[PDB]
């Protein structure tokens, strides 16, 4: 059982502080070399910091002076101390263990880090009115943060969905759009319902799209 | 500072298809401090080959390495659908560098878009702001041109465009384009048009609404 | 009772040098050393001292010296001094925060790289704690990354502590391999016996 | 509390001369040393003159050997390098760097306090 779990990301504005954790199991984080590795939305990967077993740590130039590097040997976790947040520390944060020459085997799933000024604030849930096969969705608008999620008649309709990735508006809010394209026979014979959830604001939107 | 550069940025091919991706170093490198990562979308990266040329455990034998100095490779021999990913050299230097990164996409015959136009809703309306939505469905390849149209008045400025993922099912795109204004400005005009330019389109699609019908 | 030049042409005109975890070590004593014509000369593109001048070196006498000689890869050069971490100096050779004494280094492509690969020259690349200023680890042991014991087998967790640099004519100067001397000057409550010129 | 103060950088034409200066203060002693390294566009950063302080020894690449003559005025502190016969090939952003040690070094990584560089270009 060798597998890392980070945690602790989530919303903070620009100048506040955040500390990632990384909790080992069948690896000890006190033996190894262990990186955190981040990823900005829709750009590579990037390396941030690397701790030895010896104690030795190093950073990227991005992150020099404000973010720190530790663990807890006894409970085997890894920690990344994030001050003086900026907008572009806004990524993905994974932790790794570092073999070196072999590579960084083990891989944690990710905690998100949001920086920005922007308030908590739940979407607005418009329909997308359809007018052989006819196309019918929801927009959801003016959301944040990420993310939402949208199902359609409850998760028994699947097929021909399409939901889209956000686009961050210049307000700093979220949109997207979530459409699905169903056989025009079955518009007056069946409805159809989009299922938005975004829980950061703990907003639950159940949208009927009728024809118009 | 040790600099590394990936080619091509998106490579195109058909499963079974066999692939090459690079990785260029611009300092001469041991072998033993070059790897290779896969992260397929929305999950973590996971190490591929390590030392340029050993597969990480439960890597298949279709993945291979080589190189020297310089010039990396990563080789696909027959690529399976869930190969199709961005995959990352790393070099091992005064600190772990990644490079920027390759994806590999999958090549299909065109696919031309099914092009629907959504007026703003009269919930929104009653908001104040009105959201107009062009959705391309289903097409191939990624390439396209979404021209807003007001009055015939070519809108720049106020529109974003989003595009899913390659669909698992038939490797399409879809593509949503919103032009937003104020409930002011688009009582303003009376015809809304996206225009969709497109390689399996012979000629340009319009589809337009008139305000208030 | 005459007095001879200093060996310093065994330690660094020698035909091969040690891994760097397996460092050299040669105790100088009971000779006449003349520092500034090895300080003047052009090939040691590294030659830095600590604290005292190299210059100034030929007007001190010491009980003893030490050479320690071993081979790192070019980037790895500026690890080899007072106050540095890294692979190189956590693991390997470690100078103490108050050394005063004299690092050299010089490019041994010529010398050290092979067609292939040197896979003789080696580094530790695991080690659960940094070495001790002047400390030399030899130990072959499979080192422990989990929380299950290796009993002297490699696998998930158990690796071998040591790597081969691999050293080819084809790699840049930063993983080129480069000869080091470091030079320890002692002072005891006994007679000098190297002095210079 | 080390600092780097440069100047003297330029445009100059091919045969022509330039005298750039490094300001170094912040040091406790004299067992320090300052070297100019230089980073054309596209390579790398590389040293062309060394100056051991305390020793007063300098050193030179071979490339500017008989060009270049770096010094030092101990009354204000500052490091001279005077380039004659400048080529086009010297055309670089020169930085100062100051390693805590007597002697010399060609690894950039082996000195800590850098300069922000100052601009030499040679016309062709
Ligand atoms: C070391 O030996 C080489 C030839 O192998 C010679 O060129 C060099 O001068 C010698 N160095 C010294 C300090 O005698």
């Amino acid at each position: 059982e060798v597998q890392l779990l980070e945690s602790g990301g989530g919303l903070v504005q620009p100048g506040g502080s955040l500390r990632l954790s990384c909790a080992a199991s069948g690896l000890t984080v006190r033996s190894n070399y262990m990186n955190w590795v981040r990823q900005a939305p829709g750009k590579g990967l990037e390396w941030v910091s690397l701790i030895y077993s010896g104690g030795s740590t190093f950073y990227a130039d991005s992150v020099k002076g404000r973010f720190t590097i530790s663990r807890h040997d006894s409970k085997n976790t890894l920690y990344l101390q994030m001050n003086s947040l900026r907008a572009e520390d806004t990524a993905v944060y994974y932790c790794a263990r570092d073999l070196v020459v072999y590579g960084m085997d083990v891989w944690g799933q990710g905690t998100t880090v949001t920086v920005s000024s922007a308030s908590t604030k739940g979407p607005s849930v418009f329909p997308l009115a359809p007018s052989g096969t006819a196309a019918l969705g929801c927009l959801v608008k003016d959301y944040f943060p990420e993310p939402v999620t949208v199902s359609w008649n409850s998760g028994a309709l699947t097929s021909g969905v399409h939901t889209f990735p956000a686009v961050l508006q210049s307000s700093g809010l979220y949109s997207l759009s979530s459409v699905v394209t169903v056989p025009s026979s079955s518009l007056g014979t069946q409805t159809y319902i989009c299922n938005v959830n975004h829980k950061p604001s703990n907003t639950k939107v159940d949208k009927k799209v009728e024809p118009k | 500072d040790i600099q590394m550069t990936q080619s091509p940025g998106t490579l195109s091919l058909s499963p079974g298809e066999r692939a090459t991706l690079s990785c260029r170093a611009s300092q001469s490198v041991s072998s033993s401090s070059l790897a290779w990562y896969q992260q397929k979308h929305g999950q973590a990266p996971r190490l591929l080959i390590y030392g340029t040329s050993s597969r990480a455990t439960g890597i298949p034998d279709r993945f291979s390495g080589s190189g020297s100095g310089t010039d990396f490779t990563l080789t696909i021999s027959g690529l399976e659908p869930e190969d199709f990913a961005v995959y990352y050299c790393q070099q091992y230097g005064s600190s772990p560098l990644f490079g920027g990164g390759t994806k590999v996409e999958i090549k299909r015959t065109v696919a031309a878009p099914s092009v629907f136009i959504f007026p703003p809703s009269d919930e929104q309306l009653k908001s104040g702001t009105a959201s107009v939505v062009c959705l391309l469905n289903n097409f191939y390849p990624r390439e396209a041109k979404v021209q807003w149209k007001v009055d015939n008045a070519l809108q720049s400025g106020n529109s974003q465009e989003s595009v899913t993922e390659q669909d698992s099912k038939d490797s399409t795109y879809s593509l949503s384009s919103t032009l937003t204004l104020s409930k002011a400005d688009y009582e303003k005009h009376k015809v809304y048009a996206c225009e969709v330019t497109h390689q399996g389109l012979s000629s340009p699609v319009t589809k337009s609404f008139n305000r208030g019908e | 009772h005459h007095t001879n030049l200093c060996p310093f042409d065994e330690v660094f005109n020698a035909t091969r040098f040690a891994s760097v975890y397996a460092w050299n070590r040669k105790r100088i004593s009971n000779c006449v050393a003349d520092y500034s014509v090895l300080y003047n000369f052009a090939p040691f593109f590294a030659f830095k001292c600590y604290g005292v001048s190299p210059t100034k070196l030929n007007d001190l006498c010491f009980t003893n010296v030490y050479a320690d000689s071993f081979v790192i890869r070019g980037n790895e050069v500026s690890q080899i001094a007072p106050g540095q971490t890294g692979n190189i100096a956590d693991y390997n050779y470690k100078l103490p925060d108050d050394f005063t004494g004299c690092v050299i280094a010089w490019n041994s492509n010529k010398l050290d790289s092979k067609v292939g690969g040197n896979y003789n020259y080696r580094y530790r690349l695991f080690r659960k704690s940094n070495l001790k200023p002047f400390e030399r680890d030899i130990s072959t042991e499979i080192y422990q990354a989990g929380n299950k014991p290796c009993n002297g087998v490699a696998g998930v967790n158990c690796y071998f502590p040591l790597q081969s640099y691999g050293f080819r004519p084809t790699y840049g100067v930063g993983h080129q391999p480069y000869r080091v001397v470091v030079l320890s000057f002692e002072l005891l409550h006994a007679p000098a016996t190297v002095c210079g010129k | 509390q080390v600092q780097l103060v440069e100047s003297g950088g330029g445009l100059v034409q091919p045969g022509g001369s330039l005298r750039l200066s490094c300001a170094a203060s912040g040091f406790t002693n004299d067992f320090y040393s300052i070297a100019w390294f230089r980073q054309a566009p596209g390579k790398e950063r590389e040293g062309v003159s060394w100056l051991s302080v305390s020793d007063n020894t300098p050193t030179y690449v071979d490339s500017v050997k008989d060009r270049f003559t770096i010094s030092r005025h101990n009354a204000n502190n500052t490091v001279y390098l005077q380039m004659n016969m400048l080529k086009p090939e010297d055309t670089a952003i020169y930085y100062c760097a100051a390693g805590r040690f007597a002697g010399r070094d060609t690894w950039p990584s082996s000195y800590d306090y850098w300069g922000q560089g100052t601009q030499v270009t040679v016309s062709s």
